[PDB]
């Protein structure tokens, strides 16, 4: 390895297409101006489209490839012989010099291309640099977040959905064991984890991928495992008996010295504790799937619900209006700082904008586009059949510090923290959105005929980006239902 | 004398005051 | 600095001027610190060898030049520019020569005025002429290029006092006691061009010191004829 | 009862009047409504 590498970098012959000066191998760019030549085209540059799962095309992002799987099986042994105290430091700091080649995470970044790949793209990063502090965990957090959202939509015993593509995957992440040897925002990667295991396309590979989800609870904190082991639960009680026999071992990982200085509760332990109790005797005998459990105790939903006959009860006049004319006052400050103006006459050109007034006077359109999701999460709730409050006190509908008296003002009302029940209620109406999304996922798809998305998924699928997204249409449910002096409870 | 002059010293220990958290109380203390 | 252009724009040689401190063998690695003068004190005036480790200590200034770890130079991103530093510890430190062909070999003594080849010791890179944009700039780079070294002056002449070349001096009267001095303007504009005697207390000063150096650069600093 | 929108409501800005005799000003709101109270000159210091 030492004399190929200086030999290598004695003479770097290997240039670049792209990139100019002495040398190249600048994947930032090659990489980038590679696919959009294979990708859609087809090897050669100007050429037509054709060609799927095709695994100047195939040629150099794999020549590419090999190359920095050579830089990395060559990269010096570590932590095993040497830890920086025998000469091999310059050889090194020599790959680490070819920063430009950090951006290895930012080239693994480019997920639309042979899955084998970014094997090697991990294994640079493994063998040079090495992922053992934890910054750099927290800026990644995933192997893949494409990938990993894919694999979940790649679970069928279908023709022309999985088995394609899905078994490069599988040895992929077989290969992806970087975060075996305090989770800040919220890792949540054991619930994809937990979708691989219900049918085990690749057989014998569920070994490689039962570590990861074993380990991860020793570095998290219990606190961080929030709503997932609920529906872990739910699916523990619903498959009690089945050749899943990783859910008793995790049962007894997180249940036995899961107890910390904190000492959290175990009341909610014992909702699934009597279950597997009542569980574990109609079976008659498994040889060890009831060894271990000696203490559990410290001592998809598509279609939520129907509401095509219920019918809304009038006790909403007042408050309604007023948070229907919040909406257009908000609607009309991101107007006015788009640069929209009030005006008589329509135009798109000039950013006129005729609806400017108050919602008395206001449009049929946009008063049903305002009204239509509010009256529908209404319906959705008294539906469900909870209790309605009427406190006096909890007037909050104006109490916070141009043509027709129209005059909007910001109101900071984020600052309000609610309670445990409602936050619980507005995840079921969150719950219900994603549901409605879902459904018109599914009638766009059966009117295309074909076609997939990763984003028939539940909550912990969701990565920050979407979860920004929908922790801010949260928070516009809490605004909603703060106010007006009504209170929803079971 | 302060001639053709209102006040001076004009200066302020500033808090926001538009949120009002608890509708605080201002003033100076002995 | 562009000595080729001789009579039309003189160079300067003071910045130039370099002086060799020791030469080691690149086997002859010495243990790091916590076990700078131990053993490496035998004899003196030891001669020199292809191959062997050497240390380029800077005239007038007591930097050294070696392996400047910058990523400054963004003409190819990837080669290196060599400045100077003080501490004469760490690997990254010295410099070992290379024969320019087969005609010589490692282990052979360099004769006067041969062509070298220089590398870095830790990162495995030569000094390179690289063009940013129609100019020079030093590079340690894995390029090839051919270097050569002029003997300016030797440490085993007997002067004691005598006169060499490239070291300032007075011209002053013997009698009075007189030397020449260029008086100061308003600021730096006109008045500085004007040359008289002047003798006391301006005599061992600075307005009244020239640099003495010979045009040839090869042998610059030698006894002056 | 003005209500400024958003953090507009004073920010208890400071004027301190020619006589310590009879009061300084020191409000925040936009009009004035009562503060006097009436003592003699006690003291001024880092602002509390």
């Amino acid at each position: 390895a030492n004399v190929v590498v200086r030999l290598l970098i004695r003479r770097p012959e290997c240039f670049g297409p792209a990139l100019r000066g002495e040398g190249g191998n600048g994947l930032l760019a090659a990489m980038e101006e590679a696919i959009k030549i294979a990708e859609d085209p087809s090897r050669d540059g100007p050429s037509p489209t054709s060609g799927s799962s095709k695994t100047m095309g195939n040629a150099i992002m794999t020549f590419y490839a090999a190359l920095i799987d050579l830089l990395g099986r060559c990269a010096p042994e570590m932590h095993l012989i040497h830890a920086g105290k025998g000469e091999a430091i310059r050889i090194r700091s020599i790959l680490r010099s070819l920063g430009d080649l950090v951006g290895v995470i930012s080239i693994a970044f480019q997920m639309p291309f042979c899955p084998d790949h970014k094997a090697a793209m991990v294994l640079f990063l493994d063998r040079v640099y090495g992922i053992e502090v934890q910054d750099f965990l927290l800026h990644l957090l995933e192997v893949g977040f494409l990938p990993d959202l894919r694999a979940a939509a790649s679970l069928d015993t279908a023709a022309l959905s999985a088995t394609d593509m899905a078994l490069a995957l599988n040895r992929y992440l077989c290969t992806a064991v970087l975060p075996l040897l305090c989770g800040q925002l919220r890792p949540s990667m054991m619930q994809h984890l937990l979708r691989r295991l219900v049918f085990d396309v690749p057989l014998l590979n569920e070994h490689a991928k039962m570590p990861l989800k074993l380990l991860t609870n020793h570095y998290e904190r219990c606190w961080k495992y929030y709503c997932l082991p609920g529906g872990w639960g739910n699916f523990g009680a619903a498959s009690e008996e089945e050749l899943h026999l990783s859910r008793k071992l995790f049962w007894g990982i997180f249940d036995a010295l899961s107890q910390k200085k904190y000492e959290q509760e175990l009341f909610k332990l014992a909702l699934p504790c009597l279950s597997a109790v009542a569980g574990a005797l109609p079976p008659d005998y498994m040889e060890s799937n009831y060894v271990s459990m000696m203490e559990k105790q410290s001592s998809f939903n598509p279609q939520p619900v129907d509401t095509s006959n219920i019918t809304i009860p009038e006790k909403l006049e007042y408050f309604i209006n007023k948070y229907a004319e919040h909406s257009h006052d908000k609607w009309s400050m991101d107007k006015l700082a788009n640069g929209w103006i009030y005006g008589e006459i329509y135009s798109d050109s000039s950013k006129i904008q005729p609806l400017m007034k108050p919602y008395k006077l206001l449009s049929e359109k946009e008063k049903e586009i305002y009204r239509w999701p509010i009256k529908e999460s209404l319906k959705t709730m008294l539906a469900w059949g909870w209790r309605i409050e009427r406190t006096r006190e909890g007037d909050s509908m104006a109490l916070y510090n141009a043509a027709h008296g129209y005059s909007p003002r910001a109101i900071d009302m984020s600052n309000v923290t609610l309670s445990r029940d409602l936050h619980a209620m507005a995840e079921m109406m969150a719950e219900n959105y994603h549901n409605i999304w879902a459904k018109k996922k599914k009638l766009e798809l059966e009117s295309k005929g074909g076609g997939n998305h990763p984003l028939l998924v539940p909550y912990d699928t969701l990565t920050a980006k979407e979860k920004a997204k929908d922790r801010e249409k949260a928070q516009d449910i809490f605004k909603f239902l703060q106010i007006s002096g009504y209170v929803v409870s079971r | 004398e302060y001639l053709m002059q209102t006040s001076t010293y004009y200066y302020s220990v500033r808090i926001f005051p538009g949120q009002e958290p608890a509708n605080v109380w201002v003033g100076w203390i002995t | 600095e562009s000595t080729s252009n001789s009579k039309n724009v003189p160079p300067d040689l003071s910045i130039c001027t370099f002086v060799l401190e020791q030469s080691l063998s690149v086997r002859a690695l010495q243990e790091m610190l916590a076990n700078m003068m131990k053993t490496a004190q035998g004899g003196g005036h030891r001669t020199l060898l292809y191959g062997h480790a050497i240390l380029l200590r800077h005239s007038y200034s007591g930097m050294y030049l070696c392996c400047l770890s910058t990523s400054r130079s963004s003409t190819d991103k990837l080669a290196f520019d060599v400045g100077l530093q003080e501490d004469t510890t760490g690997e990254a430190c010295w410099w070992t020569i290379h024969p320019a062909s087969k005609q010589r070999s490692e282990g052979e003594k360099v004769r006067v005025g041969d062509d070298l080849i220089l590398v870095s010791v830790s990162s495995e890179r030569y000094l390179h002429l690289s063009y940013g944009n129609s100019s020079w700039h030093v590079d340690a780079a894995f390029q090839q290029t051919l270097w050569s070294v002029a003997p300016i002056s030797s440490g085993s002449e007997a002067a004691q006092g005598y006169l060499i070349g490239g070291d300032v001096l007075r011209l002053l009267h013997g009698h009075m006691d007189e030397c020449l001095t260029v008086p100061s303007g308003e600021h730096g504009e006109e008045q500085r061009r004007t040359v008289h005697y002047e003798g006391g207390a301006v005599s061992v000063h600075a307005r009244s010191l020239w640099r003495l150096e010979t045009l040839r650069v090869a042998w610059s600093g030698s006894h002056i004829r | 009862p003005g209500q400024g929108r958003n953090n507009s409501n004073g920010l208890e800005i400071g004027c301190v009047v020619d006589a310590a005799s009879g009061l300084l000003t020191f409000i925040a709101n936009g009009k004035e409504l009562s503060t006097y109270y009436q003592v003699e000159p006690s003291t001024k210091l880092f602002p509390a």
